[PDB]
RNA sequence: CGCGGGGUGGAGCAGCCUGGUAGCUCGUCGGGCUCAUAACCCGAAGGUCGUCGGUUCAAAUCCGGCCCCCGCAACCA
RNA sequence: AAAAUGUAAA
RNA sequence: ACGCGUUAAGCGCGCCGCCUGGGGAGUACGGCCGCAAGGCUGAAACUCAAAGGAAUUGACGGGGGCCCGCACAAGCGGUGGAGCAUGUGGUUUAAUUCGAAGCAACGCGAAGAACCUUACCAGGCCUUGACAUGCUAGGGAACCCGGGUGAAAGCCUGGGGUGCCCCGCGAGGGGAGCCCUAGCACAGGUGCUGCAUGGCCGUCGUCAGCUCGUGCCGUGAGGUGUUGGGUUAAGUCCCGCAACGAGCGCAACCCCCGCCGUUAGUUGCCAGCGGUUCGGCCGGGCACUCUAACGGGACUGCCCGCGAAAGCGGGAGGAAGGAGGGGACGACGUCUGGUCAGCAUGGCCCUUACGGCCUGGGCGACACACGUGCUACAAUGCCCACUACAAAGCGAUGCCACCCGGCAACGGGGAGCUAAUCGCAAAAAGGUGGGCCCAGUUCGGAUUGGGGUCUGCAACCCGACCCCAUGAAGCCGGAAUCGCUAGUAAUCGCGGAUCAGC
């Protein structure tokens, strides 16, 4: 065990903040503790959506989140009513401030992180490995990626021997910078036990 | 000691001293940075994530 | 304090005995005589596999032992006779050859080495001694090797000690406990009581049942 | 019993003739080498010399008794 | 020329 | 299959000899032969699930060729010896919590064990529980107060308020609700399994490797490509080639250091002027120094010689020349590696107890063994006083200038700074001056006595520092063994994370 996380290789190179806002010493702390707190409760109940990223910005008070999604029917809810009551339940739980704003990225097969957990469900639906593999790198190549691949671990269709398994067409350079690559991981739960889905896939240069 | 261990630190204790650290996310006793109230550990991962902001990886 | 000890290149002691002194000792030690198997990784392991070994153990209680106070006329019988062979007129009349009948065991010695009839009952008396010592130094063999057979025998009985389970379990009567790292340290009592009142609860139902 | 020799660190063997002085090999213990073991390399421990006595300023050494071990002898009838 | 050995469970 | 191939192992015929799983066994018995040794003929019981032929791919070699690494060598300083610091084995213990085990465990998880931390021990306790969402019987209100007892938890109790939905006139009711007593759901576990796992990490290894597609060869495993000549830190490139390509690696894209430029001019800086509270201090001003943001700069570009090329060897100009120095980056995989004790998670197990709380013990124990360490044995040294020259960080619950007392640890008093402003802050080696004279020493500072400062509820086990006295082992360390090739080794300080404190 090696790798290195391809996000924190690229900070401020090809890839920006999660959050961003400055702080300074005496509070920067209890800024991250409730802002980790909305991306865990937002992603907790945001499942349903699929988000692929939730950004956060701060200020005087003020505090905008814009989360993103490729299927936002959900967050919109009926009419134009989920989204009211999600942000009714954010400075319930903030003390300081709201945000909407909710964002929707183009093609879902071309966001990892998106991409892994479409994919760890399929596990948990006891779908076949080898082939929800090759599925996913197939629909992530014929949508204009310039690369990619998928990596599962653990107790492959309940294997009483656990093991590594993946497969990847086109490239995905991560030794060079230069490469927006994007990757995100997922947790594929089961009576077996927990798996864990890794997906890369290189967008191209830059 | 895992639940009911991470509760006594929040809760001001009788005693100054009494008072300790401890991880705000993983609730880990040992090493935790003061700057975050995060962990070493926990520490590494969020940083990883971009989720602790204007942080990045160090070289020279 | 230990005894015979031969060692075991690493580590071991590839057998050892042991005189273990005091009051209570074979009564809470009775139990151990048999087969003891274990189940681990072992140092001299070459890869990664678990190994399965046993050991065989006895506990022997203290044995009041006494030889019989050397010989006693009352059970000789003593028979004198001319000696065979060479000696001229003295050996033609002189019942110097000397026969000595042991009667409890039933060993004979005769003698007829020197000219004097006292020498050979010197002797005679001499060798059935040491016949008689190494009759009971035999005897008291196949008793010693045979209550040793008798105890260990074709039975895979008595606890199993598994590592990586982290778990003694002893087979007689069915216990478990995962305790094993303090059971391997000393304190065997919550292991060797249970047996003691199993025992017990066998003596209820004996001449009662 | 008649003569001779013998008993010294766990094993085997010097030292006794000539009093002062415990030595050799092996073993054991501690530290190296090696993945580990042995070999090898470095350092240490370990007996008051069978046993009672006597001689002496002083006894493993000399002298006497006993115990144990070993070989020799035990013939003429 | 140096220079023996590696029990038995995947 | 290897190979045989008019000297068949090809295609056919004639005839002889012989085989029918391995071991038993070319043994036994019988017969025949022999001087013998032994030969010829030649079985069975029993036993195993194989024995065996050729090929293939690796691995290994006390096999080979070519290369490479602080591996040897050439070096300089050390460990191993001493005293102490700490980690570990072991033993001890009511407990001395658990894990890590050759490299790749042993100043490792621990970047802060007096309580807490704490998972252990002892005792005193607690039960829908310290925690989460629920369903409720008495159906009570907040919230402060106090007594009681106690080592504290805990148990028990005196208060009192005269809180809020209801067109309630009304003594009385009616809900929400921190909440109080009893229940059922359920919580909880640092309990077990890294040999059920995720993630993340060490590792061979920054080693140059590993593979796919398709084509072709091969009955087939598989081979080819990836081989080969040259070249390189490199499966780096060039040429060649039944192979043609491609992917992951290598490289480069990123960071810091080296030179230069634009931009920027306070809180930083001062070259020329004025000033002149004896001096960036006043006005003054971005030139420099610096700060930090964008850039230029190097391409085997030029020259020489070799070379088919790739590129190798030398020269020039240049702050820097063939990867300039350093970091970030760790391929397919390997170690049944590590970690259920950071977290997560399947299974298993505990349920007034394997859960929870408190006080006090332990994690610091001590016949010994090991790792890593710090201080030493001194004269290239040590002590004392004066005087210098850093970089990188920290600091409105903190840093503490500055006075004041103290021999000092430090305590009063107090200015400034949320800081390129103020402060930690004296850098220490160094220079100069003075003493010491080869000695267990003015070396060494272990150990111990006595006396105090600080932090904390509290320093007995069990803290750090100051003063006095004590002044041990050690006079260069056996066998053995480690680091590092340039601003490196050795040596000299400083800062920080942790953190009341150490
Ligand atoms: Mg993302
Ligand atoms: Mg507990
Ligand atoms: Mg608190
Ligand atoms: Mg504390
Ligand atoms: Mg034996
Ligand atoms: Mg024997
Ligand atoms: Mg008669
Ligand atoms: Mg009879
Ligand atoms: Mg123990
Ligand atoms: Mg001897
Ligand atoms: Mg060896
Ligand atoms: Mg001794
Ligand atoms: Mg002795
Ligand atoms: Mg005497
Ligand atoms: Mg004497
Ligand atoms: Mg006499
Ligand atoms: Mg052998
Ligand atoms: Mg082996
Ligand atoms: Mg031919
Ligand atoms: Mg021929
Ligand atoms: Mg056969
Ligand atoms: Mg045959
Ligand atoms: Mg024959
Ligand atoms: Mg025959
Ligand atoms: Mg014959
Ligand atoms: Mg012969
Ligand atoms: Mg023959
Ligand atoms: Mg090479
Ligand atoms: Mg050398
Ligand atoms: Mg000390
Ligand atoms: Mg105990
Ligand atoms: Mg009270
Ligand atoms: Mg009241
Ligand atoms: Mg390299
Ligand atoms: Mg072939
Ligand atoms: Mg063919
Ligand atoms: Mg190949
Ligand atoms: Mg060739
Ligand atoms: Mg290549
Ligand atoms: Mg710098
Ligand atoms: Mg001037
Ligand atoms: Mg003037
Ligand atoms: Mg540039
Ligand atoms: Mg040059
Ligand atoms: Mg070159
Ligand atoms: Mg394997
Ligand atoms: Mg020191
Ligand atoms: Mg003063
Ligand atoms: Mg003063
Ligand atoms: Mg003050
Ligand atoms: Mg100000
Ligand atoms: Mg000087
Ligand atoms: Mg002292
Ligand atoms: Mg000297």
């Amino acid at each position: 065990g090696n790798k290195i996380h391809p996000i924190g290789f690229r900070l401020g190179i090809t890839r920006d903040w999660e959050s961003r806002w400055y702080a300074g010493k005496k509070q920067y702390r209890h800024l991250l503790l409730e802002d980790q707190r909305i991306r865990g409760l937002l992603e907790k109940e945001l499942y349903s959506a699929g988000l692929a990223r939730v950004d956060i910005e701060r200020a005087a008070d003020n505090v905008a989140v814009t989360v993103h999604v490729a299927k936002p029917g959900v967050v919109i809810g009926r009419g134009g009513e989920r989204i009211r009551v999600l942000r009714e339940e954010l400075a319930k739980l903030t003390g300081k401030n709201v945000a909407l704003n909710v964002q929707e990225v183009q093609n879902p097969n071309l966001s990892a992180p998106l991409v892994a957990q479409r994919v760890a469900e399929q596990i948990e639906r006891r779908f076949a490995v080898r082939r929800a593999i090759k599925q996913a790198v197939q629909r992530v190549m014929e949508s204009g990626a310039k690369g990619a691949k998928v990596i599962v671990s653990g107790r492959i269709g309940g294997a009483e021997q656990a093991r590594t398994e993946w497969a990847a067409q086109g490239r995905v350079p991560l030794h060079t910078l230069r490469a927006n690559i994007d990757y995100g991981f997922a947790l594929a739960r089961t009576t077996y036990g927990v798996l864990g889905v890794k997906a890369y896939i290189f967008l191209g240069e830059v | 000691a895992r639940k009911a261990l991470i509760e006594k630190a929040k809760r001001t204790p009788k005693f100054k001293v009494r008072a300790y650290t401890r991880c705000v996310r993983c609730g880990r006793a040992r090493s935790v940075y003061r700057f975050f109230g995060l962990c070493r550990i926990c520490l590494r991962e969020l940083a990883h994530k971009g989720q602790l902001p204007g942080v990045r990886k160090a070289s020279w | 304090e230990i005894m015979s000890a031969s060692e075991g290149e690493h580590g071991g002691y590839k057998e050892i005995i042991a005189k273990i002194s005091g009051d209570g000792v074979y009564g809470r030690l009775k139990f151990e005589s048999g087969g003891h198997r274990v189940q681990r990784v072992p140092a001299t392991e070459s890869q990664g596999r678990i190994h399965t070994s046993a050991c065989t153990v006895a506990v022997m209680p203290e044995l009041p032992d006494a030889e019989l106070p050397d010989i006693n006329p009352a059970d000789l019988r003593i028979d004198t006779f001319r000696s065979s062979g060479a000696g001229g007129q003295h050996v033609n009349t002189t019942d110097s050859a000397i026969r000595i009948t042991h009667l409890p065991t039933g060993i004979v010695v005769e003698c007829q080495d020197e000219r004097s009839q006292h020498k050979n009952k010197a002797k005679a008396l001499s060798v059935l001694g040491a016949r008689i010592h190494a009759a009971e130094m035999a005897k008291r063999q196949q008793a010693e090797a045979s209550t040793r057979r008798n105890l260990l025998g074709s039975g895979d009985r008595n606890r199993t000690y598994n590592f990586p389970q982290g778990r003694v379990t002893d087979h007689r009567i069915n216990l478990t406990l995962y305790r094993l790292d303090e059971v391997m340290e000393g304190k065997l009592d919550m292991l060797i009581e249970p047996i003691i009142q199993e025992h017990q609860a066998d003596q209820l139902a004996a001449l009662s049942e």
